[PDB]
């Protein structure tokens, strides 16, 4: 019960979770691009000049 | 004023048979002088009376 000491440690080891692998897809995913307006079909001439 | 920050004082109510009318039959409902725009830039009351006017001539609201 004397509990006498020891000598110096020489290396610690930690122990942690590993990294978070397969989370990220290799290609990204973006936010699609919003269309260019569009001329709707079906315009035509619904101003006749008058008499 | 405007939907584009150029405020105008009511000045003179012009009697409907002295304004210009165009060739489609119509009076305009307000002038607007072409000297508020050079020093003000406001391109954006340009596109948006060809927009409202092609809006109104199509039953379309406009983006």
């Amino acid at each position: 019960g004397g509990l006498t000491c020891a000598s110096a440690p020489q290396g610690t080891l930690r122990i942690l979770e590993g990294p978070q692998q397969s989370l990220s897809g290799s290609p990204l995913q973006p936010i699609p691009a919003s269309p260019p307006p569009q001329i709707p079909p079906g315009l035509r001439p619904r101003f006749c000049a008058f008499g | 004023a405007s939907r584009h920050g150029q405020k105008g004082i009511l000045s003179r109510l012009w009697p409907a048979e002295d304004m210009p009318f165009t060739e489609s039959g119509m009076v305009p409902d307000i002038l607007f002088n072409p000297h508020g725009f050079p020093s003000r830039m406001t391109i954006g009351m340009l596109i948006e009376s060809m927009a409202g006017k092609s809006a109104a001539l199509h039953g379309l609201c406009h983006d």
